[PDB]
Order: C-alpha cells, then sequence, then structure tokens
C-alpha cells in the first residue's frame, strides 16, 4: 500500500 | 479553461492510480500519481542515477521550454518511507488538455528503492496546499495553484473507480457523475492539507454515532485510516476478522460478505460498500484478505484515502477560503 508528505 | 484526464489503477488491487501528464516541448508523456497529500511535481529523469532507473524518463535537454531554476534544490519524504531529491526546472505541463506554463518540474538526481521497483509510476503530481512544497530557497506552487487564474472555477474533482478507470477534472463539476446533491464542509489549512471534520459514522445497518473525526482527504494513500475505536466497531461486525501483528493490520476470510461503512459530512451520509473494504488476498491464492479500513494510530492523523474516496464524487474547492464537498455516486 501507498501513503503519500512528511 | 478546464482539463479532464483518465486515472487508472496500477494493479489488480487499486494500490494507486496513474494519470498521464505531458511535460516539455515536444511533450514527453509520463504516468504520474496525483497526490492530494503532497505539494511537489517530481519525475524520473535523464539526471537520475542509471542503476536507480528501471519507468519512462523526462530529459530536460530534449525540451526547448525547459529552464534551470538557478540555485534551487528539493528533497522530499513520504509516510510510506519513500523519498527523492534533485534540482529544478520550470517547463510547460499539461493535464487532460489543461496547460500551465512556468510549472516547477522537480528532476530527480536520485530516487528511493520503492520508486525504482514500481515500473508503472514515473513520478508524482502534488495537489495539497503550496506551503508544503519542498523547493529551497523559495517554495514553488502546485499545478492547481498555477492553474487557478485560468480555470472556469477554482476547483478540481476526484472520481476514482473500484477496479475500474475513473477521472480527474479541473475547473468544473460534472453533475452527471454523482447522485443526490453535494454537501460541503469547512477546511483547515493550518497543516497544509485538505483537512476537515466528519460528523460521525455508522457500521452496516446500525446506528449513526455523532463524534467529530478530524482527517485529511488523500488520493495518494491506498486505504481508509480512522480512530482505533471506530475501526474496532467496524471489524466487530465481521465474524472471521482479526488484527494481525505480522501482516500489519486487520485480516479476514476472503469468503466473507462485508458490511458497508457510512461516514458523515454535516447532515449528509456517504456509504462505502462492503466489497470496497475487501482490499484483496494477502498473496495470490490465499484464503485470507487484507482490510481496507485500518487504524490511524501509527500515522497520527486520520486519512480518508482511496477506499473512502472511490465511494464518492469529491470536490476540492480552492477558493480563498477552501471547502471540501462530497456526493454519493
Amino acid at each position: 500500500p501507498f501513503h503519500x508528505v512528511i | 479553461s478546464t482539463g479532464s484526464a483518465t486515472t487508472t489503477p496500477i494493479d489488480s488491487l487499486d494500490d494507486a492510480y496513474i494519470t498521464p501528464v505531458q511535460i516539455g516541448t515536444p511533450a514527453q508523456t509520463l504516468n504520474l500519481d496525483f497526490d492530494t497529500g503532497s505539494s511537489d511535481l517530481w519525475v524520473f529523469s535523464s539526471e537520475t542515477t542509471a542503476s536507480e532507473v528501471x519507468q519512462t524518463i523526462y530529459t530536460p535537454s530534449k525540451s526547448t521550454t525547459a529552464k534551470l531554476l538557478s540555485g534551487a534544490t528539493w528533497s522530499i519524504s513520504y509516510g510510506d518511507g519513500s523519498s527523492s531529491s534533485g534540482d529544478v526546472y520550470t517547463d510547460t505541463v499539461s493535464v487532460g488538455g489543461l496547460t500551465v506554463t512556468g510549472q516547477a518540474v522537480e528532476s530527480a538526481k536520485k530516487v528511493s528503492s520503492s520508486f525504482t521497483e514500481d515500473s508503472t509510476i514515473d513520478g508524482l503530481l502534488g495537489l495539497a496546499f503550496s506551503t508544503l512544497n519542498t523547493v529551497s530557497p523559495t517554495q514553488q506552487k502546485t499545478f492547481f495553484d498555477n492553474a487557478k487564474a485560468s480555470l472556469d472555477s477554482p476547483v478540481f474533482t476526484a472520481d476514482l473507480g473500484y477496479h475500474a478507470p475513473g477521472t480527474y477534472n479541473f475547473g468544473f463539476i460534472d453533475t452527471t457523475a454523482y447522485t443526490g446533491s453535494i454537501t460541503y464542509t469547512a477546511v483547515s489549512t493550518k497543516q497544509g492539507f485538505w483537512e476537515w471534520t466528519s460528523t460521525g459514522y455508522a457500521v452496516g445497518s446500525g446506528t449513526f454515532k455523532s463524534t467529530s473525526i478530524d482527517g485529511i482527504a488523500d488520493t495518494g494513500t491506498t486505504l481508509l485510516y480512522l480512530p482505533a475505536t471506530v475501526v474496532s466497531a467496524y471489524w466487530a461486525q465481521v465474524s472471521g476478522a482479526k488484527s494481525s501483528s505480522s501482516v500489519g493490520g486487520y485480516v479476514f476470510p476472503c469468503s466473507a460478505t462485508l458490511p458497508s461503512f457510512t461516514f458523515g459530512v454535516g447532515s449528509a451520509r456517504i456509504v462505502i460498500p462492503g466489497d470496497y473494504i475487501d482490499f484483496g488476498p494477502i498473496s495470490t491464492g490465499s484464503s485470507s484478505c487484507f482490510g481496507g479500513i485500518q487504524s490511524s494510530a501509527g500515522i497520527g492523523i486520520n486519512i480518508f484515502g482511496d477506499v473512502a474516496l472511490k465511494a464518492a464524487f469529491v470536490v476540492f474547492n480552492g477558493a480563498t477560503t477552501p471547502t471540501l464537498g462530497f456526493a454519493s455516486k
């Protein structure tokens, strides 16, 4: 799975 | 002006969605991940270290409109651990027929391993607020912020498909793409995101609980991340479901017929069908499937990712005081 900004 | 582009799942699980983007003169077509959770447009390039390229690349020296932004650099990292960095060109960028000139195109000198490994994604196009952009010394504006002066309405809409193609529109609302009416709710930009407060939730055919849920609308996140108490209430209605430490979330038997999940937008309700919450087998042929609703405790913010957003038609209203709209479809 993806998880886009810090 | 307006634009309209088709967005397609990269794989059989709807892990992410790619949308074509034309960069430079003559146009170089790259497939980018449109991300309402970040604010940088970056690409694989002729500058990228050769061993880290497996993707279609942008070559600035083959584009007659490319300009080096002297002295500018960028460096970004994401919640899934990926990262990239490089230098900056301005160039012409078009999406679905909508053209922006002078867009910052961040050219990767280096990319992290997950990007090398994903043959289908040639870079990112960020759609959060420009205060999150990573260019230094002066931050750069998003494609949406640069487009607003020319758009018919300062809006874009996301219509993501369940194992099916879908659409990103810029500048207009397609009244044939949804049912009932759109309900709008207030946005806070204090953290740079499309951040809003849901009015509560229901599981399946049970009662709606009024409880405020502060979260972000994020097209670049696969799953729906919600408070631990809410996620527990959902999986309590799935007789084979359990949290798995080793797999990294709730898992359940692929044979289950899952309950729907409903979230509040003011007085209105969005219903996620149970089938959307089946993310798919943990490996091909497995009897166990990964849940599409997972706890947000490890991320620290609630995230309305693709599992939620693909059940709705979603309006990102970029007026000076922004708002977020949802309709059923």
